[PDB]
């Protein structure tokens, strides 16, 4: 009937728009993962570098 | 065949697209707001 000519023009936009919106929730959250690793990959290279220096200081002082 | 028919469908055919534009919106929401948590814990513990 002409009634379900209706039900079928809606249903398609709102899984075409409830599909894009479920990847941006899955990038935003890919790149937040992706960022905070990063972050942690320079506090870990930073850390070592105080260490190998602060060594070497230790042992010229000594 | 009464006007009744596409008149009554087309005032849920609205409300179908309002409920897929709100949970658009209420999902992006989320995910924003957990990039922003996520990203304070990783202060939080980086400089600790």
């Amino acid at each position: 009937k002409l009634e379900a000519i209706l039900s079928q023009e809606v249903e398609a936009e709102i899984q075409a728009l409830l599909q894009e919106a479920e990847a941006k929730a899955e990038a935003v959250k890919r790149e937040a993962e992706e960022k905070a690793k990063a972050l942690l990959q320079a506090r870990e290279r930073a850390l070592e570098a105080q260490y190998r220096a602060a060594l070497r200081r230790a042992e010229s002082a000594g | 065949g009464l006007i009744k028919s596409l008149a009554e469908k087309e005032k849920q055919l609205l409300e179908r697209l309002e409920a897929a534009k709100k949970e658009a919106e209420e999902r992006v929401k989320r995910a924003e707001a957990e990039a922003k948590a996520l990203l304070e814990e990783a202060e939080a513990k980086a400089k600790a």
